[PDB]
RNA sequence: AAGGUAAGUAU
RNA sequence: AGCUUUGCGCAGUGGCAGUAUCGUAGCCAAUGAGGUCUAUCCGAGGCGCGAUUAUUGCUAAUUGAAAACUUUUCCCAAUA
């Protein structure tokens, strides 16, 4: 049901990397990590299945 | 039942635990006590008498 | 929630988890029982628990208990004043009081 | 016509509370 | 939040929805650091074991997995969504959005009731289930 | 009991018939005891005697 | 940092004190109130046609 | 039909197994299994499973 | 946990006294053989409870499951089935406003029970199969 | 839908307030051989119908005490002459004084008037009942058996039915005319369904039981559907059912 | 501005 | 030689109870289980866990099904 030890530890570190009001030294906003390529995603429409699929194919290097 | 009640009045000095809840009147808490029914009968008869 | 996350993160960071990852969940269970043992007003003394781990768990329990008491009293005063609150909030506050 | 229960502070104060009771 | 299983890419979410054939897949789209998401995730963790027989709970980071943001409108701080046999299940919550639960629920019993109702309706073949509680009002008095 | 149940499962023995007494006659044979009441009574009493017959037979053979 | 690996492994698993009757109690069947309660509520409201000579203000086919 | 014959054979094998006396001593059970050739343990079987296997072997044998 | 400890210690002390009255085991081999098992029993009593798995809620149930019927089922249905007085209880006359019966609860109402229109000339009797009686284990305490 | 007594399908709400009934709600219509005829209720040129207020239908404490003293002196006299004539009060002599005294004259004729004479300290016990039961008692100060019923809502309900236009005016708001019952006389409700009541004890889950406790509402909305489902009360677009 | 989307098979 | 006592199986008849029966290669227990009466006295199983429709089987209805639905390229709009 629950995550293994590695997953729990990794999730805790990822949460700590964002909540700098609890962890860390410097204090950024709640969701900021401080202190190209944009993935193409389907919009859920049957008319745009082909273009989204081809764009996913066209993004392979 | 009366014989059991008199026997409890004479010889019973130890009793089972009674549960406690709190009626929330939203201004304070009123304690509410749940006693065993077998002791409840004796206590009610004693109160009436 | 933030206190539990912070305590667990600290314990798992200092844990040499290269061999003992499976204890991580166990750690949280202790952080529950101790808290429960404080809420139940019963003694809590784990015999196999290392002294630094027990000390930090006690610090976590003390901080959570201070927050718990303050939150319970604040919510009770809100309800007494007439603050508009939910049924689940009322039940939880009644349990805390 | 709204059906909202209106306060009777100052409303229907002319009549006593013994009226319409037997 | 840090105890429930995590899905790290869109393909993993696809497989998680596809894999379960007799249990409702409950997926929380959001962020671990979001306070609303922390409340929702701690409620889910509280009821994670009790609903083992008829539900599986996963957590998806929308920033890490923005694959379903466009179609599922995953733009609220927290979102809980139910799937059954690879089929999104809608809930007549009374909030006007039947496609998802987009708020943190305090009581852990209400979430169990919602999951149970979703399971019953979906196993009966329905695509919409009427929740036992109407959420058009927070019942605050 | 398991021996009997598995014998009945595999068809070795016929499935057990309901045990019917006089007070039980209107619950097991109720619908057929309005059409031929005396035939039903005779069948029920024959079953009762056969149950008694086996008991006395076992007692006599064991004695 | 002073907790050794063997000490870390020596951490015990947390168990539950309460027994089967409290952890997983059997279903609490609800039953209707006995008919005698309807009968007794029905007895009340049946009034004598006469009063005792000593009663005061404070006590067919 | 041979299916009825084999079902009856299995049933009578089980019936005989229900009346075979087998020692409850684990050492004697292991010695008997060694004498009759079958392995002491099969897929992590317990002592009760070992007793059942010895009973089945003695029933077939 | 002190009455049980007192009983165990008294029994072991009686054993040790019976040993000593004959001046056997002068060094105290029997005394230590009993003291260490007393400590073992004390440790066993104070042992932490073991890990018990949480039982998940049963999956919601759909379909048909065959249930038996018989004397037990008949008795259960008679105890749980609707009674004539409890049948009249949940019937309210339409248009005939009745005076409030119970002061503490205005919701409570007898319905057709004791009120005209029920169609029963004679008063309904109490189904004695719905009698309230103590459990079997409560009989043991008595 | 609120102040209609529960016998007619309403909620039977008691109003300690000022609620006006619009005159448009006091109109009904019936069909006979000559066609359809329309009726109102307020013939007199008065204001809109005002529901009776639980204000006026309670006797004040001072008048209640004066009535109690007068009635109990009267009963003392009547008992004095009753003893002399070797007769007992036959519930007919005590007809002018029936629901008047603080220990209501009702209590003198109560069937269990002998066992209650040995009930002492009942008011203190009733007050202290709050520490044993988990529900607050609004009538913590009095006992119905010992002190009598110190209030009556017969006049209140009568005037509530009169103010709403009677049965004809009330039932025009309901689906009663859709049932085609010839009259309202020989009619009775069934509070719980034959099957709905059987499920109260069948081991249902919390979610399953919670949704089953809303079944009566599904009937209430059906009873007042011609009035709840209206364009005047719910402004906005309308959607017709698919069949 | 909303809290007013029946769902289900079929192309 | 009849009668008769106790324990134990095997049956037959009848009654009562279904908030309970059962399991123990888990632990503990007449070297004392467990103790509110009456304690220089009482004396037997308890505890934990597991199974369940609060013992478990068949038998027969009903429902859900199941068997099927044209399980086969539609529409808004464009031109000839």
């Amino acid at each position: 049901v629950y995550a293994p030890g590695l997953d729990i530890e990794s999730s805790l570190k990822q949460l700590a990397e964002r909540r700098t009001d609890i962890f860390g030294v410097e204090e950024t906003a709640i969701g900021k990590k401080i202190g190209p390529e944009e993935k193409v995603t389907w919009d859920g429409h049957s008319g745009s299945m082909a273009r989204t699929q081809q764009a996913a194919q066209a993004n392979i290097t | 039942a009366l014989s059991r009640i008199k026997r409890h009045l004479l010889t019973q000095r130890a009793f089972k635990e009674v549960g406690i809840e709190f009626m929330d009147l939203y201004s304070h808490l009123v304690p509410v006590y749940d006693v065993e029914p077998l002791e409840k009968i004796t206590d009610a008869y004693l109160d009436q008498y | 929630l933030e206190l539990r996350a912070a305590v667990m993160h600290d314990i798992l960071d200092m844990m040499p988890e290269g061999i003992k990852q499976n204890k991580a969940r166990t750690i949280l269970q202790h952080l529950s029982e101790a808290w429960r043992c404080w809420k139940a007003n019963i003694p809590w003394k784990v015999p196999g628990l290392p002294t630094p781990i027990e000390n930090m768990i006690l610090r976590y329990v003390k901080a959570k208990a201070d927050w718990w008491t303050n939150t319970a009293h604040y919510n009770r005063e809100r309800i007494r004043r007439g603050a508009t609150v939910d049924k689940t909030v009322c039940k939880k506050n009644l349990g805390r009081l | 016509p709204t059906g909202e229960v209106l306060s009777l502070v100052g409303k229907l104060e002319g009549t006593r509370m013994g009226d319409k009771a037997q | 939040s840090y105890m429930l299983p995590h899905l790290h890419n869109g393909w993993q979410v696809d497989q998680a929805i596809l894999s379960e054939e007799d249990r409702v897949v409950v997926i929380r789209f959001g962020h671990d650091w979001d306070p609303t998401c922390m409340k929702m995730d701690e409620v889910l963790y509280s009821i994670a074991e009790k609903v083992k027989n008829f539900a599986v709970i996963y957590l998806v980071d929308i920033t890490e997995v923005p694959d379903f943001n466009k179609m599922y409108e995953l733009y609220d701080p927290c979102t809980v969504m139910f799937f059954f046999r690879n089929k999104h299940i809608m809930i007549d919550l009374g909030t006007g959005n039947n496609n998802k639960i987009n708020w943190a629920m305090e009581d852990k019993q209400e979430m169990v009731d919602i999951i149970e109702t979703v399971y019953r309706g979906a196993r009966k073949g329905r695509g919409l289930v009427v929740s036992p509680k109407d959420y058009s009002t927070k019942y605050r008095y | 009991q398991k021996e009997l149940q598995e014998k009945v499962r595999l068809g070795l023995m016929p499935p057990p018939e309901p045990k019917v007494r006089i007070s039980n006659l209107m619950r097991v044979l109720g619908t057929e005891a309005v059409q031929d009441p005396t035939k039903v009574e005779a069948h029920v009493r024959a079953q009762m005697a056969k149950r008694q017959k086996a008991h006395e037979e076992a007692n006599a053979a064991r004695k | 940092a002073e907790v050794t690996e063997e000490e870390w492994l020596s951490i015990p698993e947390v168990g539950d004190a309460r027994n089967k009757r409290q952890r997983n109690p059997r279903y609490e069947k609800l039953t209707p109130v006995p008919d005698s309660f309807f009968a007794k509520h029905l007895q009340t409201g049946e009034n004598h046609t006469s009063v005792d000579p000593r009663q005061t203000q404070f006590g067919r086919n | 039909s041979e299916r009825q014959a084999e079902v009856l054979a299995e049933f009578e094998r089980r019936k005989r197994a229900r009346q075979i006396n087998v020692s409850t001593d684990d050492s004697e059970v292991k010695a008997c299994l060694r004498a009759l050739g079958e392995p002491i343990t099969l897929f992590g079987e317990g002592p009760a499973e070992r007793r059942e296997r010895l009973r089945n072997i003695l029933s077939v044998v | 946990l002190r009455r049980k400890a007192a009983r165990l210690v008294a029994a072991k002390c009686t054993l040790a006294a019976r040993v000593d009255s004959f001046h056997e085991s002068t060094e105290g081999k029997v005394g230590y053989e009993l003291k260490d098992e007393i400590e073992r029993k004390f440790d066993k009593w104070q042992e932490p409870p073991p890990v018990k798995q949480v039982k998940p809620l049963p999956a919601p149930l759909d379909g048909q499951r065959k249930k038996r019927g018989g004397r037990r089922y008949r008795k259960m249905k008679e105890r749980l089935g609707l009674t004539e007085i409890r049948k009249q209880a949940n019937r309210m006359s339409f248009g005939e406003i009745e005076e409030d019966a119970y002061q503490e609860d205005l919701g409570f109402s007898l319905g057709h029970l004791g009120k005209s229109g029920s169609g029963r000339v004679r008063q309904t009797q109490v189904n004695e199969a719905t009698k309230a009686r103590i459990s079997k284990t409560l009989q043991r305490t008595l | 839908v609120f102040y209609t007594p529960k016998e007619l399908g309403g909620l039977g709400m008691l109003s300690m307030g000022h609620v006006l009934i619009p005159q448009s709600d006091l109109r009904w219509s019936k069909q006979t051989d000559v066609g359809i005829t329309h009726f109102r209720s307020g013939m007199s040129h008065e204001e809109d119908q005002l529901i009776p207020n639980l204000y006026r239908y309670i006797q004040p404490w001072e008048s209640e005490f004066i009535d109690s003293q007068r009635v109990w002196a009267e009963y003392a006299l009547k008992r004095q002459e009753a003893i002399a004539q070797n007769r007992r009060l036959t519930l007919e002599d005590l007809e002018d004084s029936w629901d008047r005294g603080i220990p209501r004259i009702n209590t003198l004729f109560q069937k269990d008037r002998h066992t209650l004479a040995y009930d002492k300290g009942w008011r203190v016990r009733t007050d202290f009942k709050q520490y044993q039961v988990l529900k607050q008692n609004p009538f913590w100060w009095t006992h119905q058996r010992h002190d009598g019923k110190l209030w009556n809502l017969n006049n209140y309900r009568t005037d509530m039915i009169q103010a709403l236009g009677g049965v004809e005016g009330i039932l025009e708001h309901t689906l009663f005319k859709g049932t085609y019952f010839p009259t309202w006389e020989g009619l009775f409700w069934e509070k719980a369904s034959g099957f709905e009541e059987s499920m109260k004890w069948k081991k249902l889950t919390n979610a399953q039981r919670s949704g089953l406790n809303q079944i009566p509402n599904r009937r209430f909305t059906l009873w007042w559907s011609p009035t709840i489902n209206r364009a005047n009360v719910y402004v906005g677009f309308q959607v017709q059912l698919d069949l």
